[PDB]
């Protein structure tokens, strides 16, 4: 449980986007946003797995229901 | 069956979603939810964008695109979600 | 505004006493058009009968383990004597060349340490065993009955609190389950 599970990745959302949006808490060692391979479009389900539990946790608790590209992202409990 | 659709508006700013609303004088606090954009009386194509809506009794609810952690201050009539 | 004041006046009298007094006053003054606004006979019919509703409802205006437990006991003994927020007998024990495994707050044993500290405080309050000891407990079954009834009254209020909280949550859940599901829109 060292990650933020962020459903709601906008159109212009990349792995860099999630890693930078969660890195100010802690160093994102892995990241990716799951796209149906029929679209090349992020679908609103992403994983930013950093190295620090405190980091990922305070980020999941802080950035809850935010707005990015005008679209609401929600970074919550990765299970 | 007693759902009076008065048509007041949603006067809120996103950016953390805040609304102003009138006082219905009821113990119901606003209930919010974000869902998929598949239910409507038209359903225009390109339905992958979703409706995040916080609705209540006396106000037109604060809904929007959206591809506890909140509250409503009643004596001040102001709704905050963070 | 004569006709306006007439419609607003009949509006106040019909916001107070109503269309029954309309029928009465119209039967009393239906010889002259001073009541033709409260009758079918003037142009203030509609404006009048609606302004009565307005000034009545509030729209119109007036017309104008034993070892670990022992270690926790020593933690409570140190938290009873820690006399400053940054100075105590455990600041040394933390980084003083030994293990300090109850010193974590993110450990769950921090909660049992907080309970043991509450117990040490219940022993450290002067009425708790320092230099004064009251015998209303050692020879007091009447104060004990008072205390039993006090616990029971707290329990009654708490049962009421739980019932009201369950009811409120159920009503709010039903309200979310019946909330607007069709007219999703943004401003």
């Amino acid at each position: 449980k060292r990650v933020l599970y962020v459903g709601g990745l906008a159109e212009e959302v990349d792995d860099k986007v999630l890693h930078a949006a969660f890195i100010p808490f802690g160093d994102i060692t892995d990241i990716q946003i799951p796209l149906d391979y029929e679209t090349e479009k992020h679908r609103g389900f992403a994983f930013v797995e950093f190295e620090l539990a405190e980091d990922a946790a305070a980020a999941i608790d802080n950035m809850n229901e935010s707005e990015l590209f005008g679209r609401t992202i929600r970074v919550n409990l990765a299970k | 069956k007693f759902v009076k659709i008065g048509r007041p508006g949603y006067k809120v700013t996103k950016q953390l979603f805040q609304i102003d609303y009138p006082e219905i004088a009821e113990g119901i606090m606003p209930r919010h939810r974000f869902m998929s954009a598949y239910e409507q009386r038209i359903e225009p194509p390109d339905r992958r964008w979703q409706y995040l809506l916080m609705a209540a009794e006396p106000y037109e609810t604060i809904a929007f695109k959206v591809p506890f952690w909140t509250h409503w201050n009643r004596e001040t009539k102001q709704f905050f979600l963070q | 505004p004569e006709v306006r004041n007439i419609v607003d006046k009949t509006a106040s009298f019909v916001a107070r006493n109503g269309p029954e007094f309309e029928a009465r006053i119209r039967q009393n003054e239906i010889n002259n058009p001073k009541f033709n606004f409260l009758n079918p006979n003037d142009p203030y019919h509609a404006y009048y009968r609606h302004k009565v509703s307005e000034f009545k409802e509030g729209k119109a205006q007036e017309p104008s383990s034993a070892f670990d437990l022992d270690v926790v006991k020593l933690t409570a003994q140190f938290v009873a004597r820690n006399g400053r927020q940054f100075l105590t007998q455990l600041m040394q024990k933390e980084q003083r060349n030994y293990q300090f495994d109850f010193l974590r707050p993110q450990h769950s044993l921090f909660n049992y340490f907080t309970k043991l500290v509450e117990q040490y405080t219940k022993i450290l309050i002067p009425p708790k065993g320092l230099f004064s000891k009251l015998k209303k407990e050692a020879e007091n079954p009447r104060e004990v009955l008072d205390q039993v009834c006090y616990r029971v009254e707290w329990a009654k209020f708490q049962e009421r609190e739980r019932k009201k909280e369950e009811e409120e949550k159920e009503k709010e859940r039903v309200a979310y389950a019946q909330i607007d599901w069709h007219d999703f829109v943004v401003v």
